[PDB]
């Protein structure tokens, strides 16, 4: 039981992980959103 | 000689009034592409 019960905590950190990874993709594709919208300030500078 | 002194008077005047006319529908032009790039601040403040 003490094995079966720490590979239950080892899926519960698995867990933990797998959301700090999609909660940075889902940050990171929101940079790049903000990143294309400096795009479009500059090439409005450049027309300027 | 007085008819020409006056006369290079309003040449010269009429010369500064065109600059000036121009000076303004220039001013006028930049003021729209400035106002394009606010544009693109706040909407990257939106996205960050």
């Amino acid at each position: 039981i003490s094995q079966s019960e720490t590979y239950r905590r080892r899926r519960q950190e698995w867990e933990i992980q797998r959301n700090n990874a999609e909660a940075e993709l889902k940050q990171i594709d929101a940079q790049l959103k903000s990143l294309a919208v400096r795009r479009e300030a500059a090439v409005l500078q450049k027309t300027s | 000689t007085q008819f020409g002194s006056t006369l290079q008077n309003i040449i010269e005047r009429q010369d500064a009034e065109a600059l000036n006319a121009l000076l303004q529908n220039q001013a006028a032009e930049l003021i729209l592409t400035n106002l394009s790039i606010q544009d693109k601040t706040i909407e990257e403040l939106d996205a960050e």
